[PDB]
């Protein structure tokens, strides 16, 4: 039963810089790659009522969740408090993804670096967030 | 420990005409003013390996550049030695510019909004908006500065080239002529200055050492002549008074002959003694 | 831009015995080798304000430090002038160390994983694991190096202090004596070297000019004597051959008196001519 603005289930994750690149793991990093039509570009989003946040696992690796390491990278890891994400919906299915926890006593969010709007081969990072206007922190969640 | 206690100006690599400007707790970006409003003392803490950036404001003397966490805003606040008042000065070698990172959170660095004319914190990128030119305040004020130069024994008279073809240098009453104005330019390699007379394109003030103590204007197309370069040293507790010594022999100071004040009095070099006839006011032409 | 084309070693501020080391495309952190495996040429691209970091590997001459984006892995790959092969060299002033940031993503900087003995990436922080010492390879190799010094006219002989009380310096046959070994120390302030004789605690090689061309060992507690400092410059296309010139007058090179070779031949300073009796092999005592 729905408890929030974003229903449970399987999503593709994209950056606003590109309609054709999809979030998937590559080695231990996360990056946006060409459509593979495979499970590793499918993400299971599940709401947690107790913390009013979301945990997001990879469909190909169902016991691995989006998390973050001690080096600023988004990672895929076993369940922990670093796997809790607090989205801010800013358009139809565009979200800023904050870590539930304050990091270095700031809001931190998913962040993808672009060079003239190109994000190829960039790893997804966790960087400070200050407002809802940072393009490098905007991500589409498409039910699919 | 080489920038410690140095007084500097800080301007933007993105717009070199904009300087960090402080008044009443607010930091903005503003055109060059050549005064304390744009001056900052760098204060090194060896344990943190980071710097406080303290305003040389004359009314509030304890103000330092401060990150207003958790926002991205910057201001100046009373120095409490807090982590959000410390900054890492990272020199981008080959670019002669600095990235200035928060010591509290080095993910974040100063970013110049040249359109709002203020500063904020930002994550890094490859633009010039996060790069800053940090310069000794004397160099910053004097470099490319068009001035008149007066002995402090008579502030109504100035050092001049006689005219476009008479390259001699003497003392004369100020009459607003271009032969009475000099553009100071700093040479980074030589770490010294030249004085270009504005009546000529390439004529600089020069110690003619093959003729005793004489100084004259000569062409700056004499490439490696140290006699054409000068050190400009501020006199303590004044805003515009300097001694001026020659790069070829730094014991040699720009000197008003005998300390006479008459029109036509010779300007020369002479052994430095720091008397009043070897002190000069470098000023905006009115 | 003072670093362009310079050949350097890079070591870790977190572990100063560990250096960047390259073989067959793999980069790791390894003890000092004093050879081309730990040498890198910095190649400045002025438009990017960034550097390629190229291995001096004599076998594969085209390999540069490369971030294997998007992974955490650093390796050396064929130079294709790509963004993941460019690096911002940010000097942390006061700290005398460098942060090495990726040009492809300047939020990410090299991180020394000293336990795995390799390199990865991190966002900026205040830890010593992202700080590096980048040094001209000659200085890196010679600083704190204990050596024997042989003329190239006879490698079996060496420059020695005569004995612990006789502070004179001459040529003699190698016998592993402490009076025959020298510990080189680089003084970054003076940009020159000192040679410490290991039979003394504070005795250095000095040109006592008050006795003409006489070089001897004397106390290093004589502070301001440039005669106690030397420039060591590599002879072209060699592995361990140098010339040694005095700081006070730089055309005063270390000279094997007359080019003689017998035991007891004097060691002196003599005007430079670059001939065989002013060249020296500086070696590990075997
Ligand atoms: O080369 C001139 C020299 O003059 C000195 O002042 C002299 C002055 O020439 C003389 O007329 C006066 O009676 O005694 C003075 C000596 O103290 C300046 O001191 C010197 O700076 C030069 O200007
Ligand atoms: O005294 C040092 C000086 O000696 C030269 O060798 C000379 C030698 O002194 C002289 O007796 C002889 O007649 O000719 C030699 C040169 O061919 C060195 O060549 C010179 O470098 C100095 O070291």
């Amino acid at each position: 039963v729905e408890r929030t603005f974003l229903p449970n289930g399987n999503y593709n994750i994209k950056s606003i810089f590109s309609g054709s690149l999809y979030l998937n793991p590559v080695s231990k990093s996360l990056t946006f790659s060409n459509e593979s039509s495979a499970n590793n570009q499918k993400w299971n989003v599940e709401y947690m009522a107790e913390n009013r946040c979301f945990k997001i696992s990879n469909v190909a690796e169902p016991n691995k969740y989006l998390s973050y390491d001690n080096f600023g990278f988004i990672s895929l890891d076993s369940l922990s408090n670093r796997c809790y994400w607090f989205p801010i919906k800013i358009a139809v299915n565009t979200y800023i993804m904050l870590s539930l926890n304050k990091v270095n006593e700031l809001d931190y969010a998913w962040d993808i670096y672009d060079t003239n709007e190109n994000i190829l081969s960039q790893p997804l990072l966790l960087l400070p967030n200050f407002d809802i206007y940072n393009s490098n922190q905007m991500f589409k969640l498409e039910k699919i | 420990n080489s920038l410690n206690d140095k007084i500097v100006t800080i301007s933007c690599k993105a717009d070199t005409n904009l300087f960090f400007y402080q008044v009443a707790g607010n930091v903005s970006l503003f055109q060059q003013t050549r005064n304390y409003l744009e001056r900052w003392r760098l204060i090194y803490d060896s344990n943190k390996a980071a710097y406080k950036i303290k305003s040389m404001d004359i009314h509030n003397t304890n103000l330092v550049l401060t990150w207003n966490a958790p926002t991205h805003n910057i201001s100046t606040q009373q120095d409490s030695n807090a982590d959000n008042q410390y900054w890492l000065l990272l020199k981008d070698i080959g670019n002669n510019s600095f990235i200035i990172a928060s010591y509290k959170n080095p993910n974040l660095v100063l970013y110049a909004d040249t359109v709002a004319r203020n500063l904020k914190l930002s994550t890094l990128n490859n633009s010039n908006y996060i790069k800053f030119i940090i310069e000794d305040y004397i160099i910053s004020d004097l470099n490319n500065f068009t001035c008149k130069i007066s002995p402090i024994l008579d502030l109504n008279k100035v050092v001049q080239q006689v005219d476009v073809t008479n390259l001699n240098v003497n003392l004369y009453t100020w009459d607003y002529g271009r032969n009475q104005k000099w553009t100071i330019r700093y040479n980074e390699e030589k770490a010294a200055y030249q004085f270009f007379n504005t009546i000529l394109s390439n004529g600089v003030l020069t110690w003619i050492f093959s003729n005793g103590n004489t100084v004259r204007v000569s062409s700056s197309n004499d490439q490696n002549n140290d006699a054409q370069y000068w050190l400009i040293n501020p006199v303590s507790d004044t805003d515009e008074t300097y001694t001026i010594t020659n790069l070829r022999d730094t014991t040699k100071a720009l000197d008003l002959y005998g300390g006479q004040t008459a029109n036509g009095t010779a300007i020369q070099v002479f052994n430095y003694h720091g008397d009043d006839n070897q002190k000069w006011n470098i000023r905006n032409p009115p």
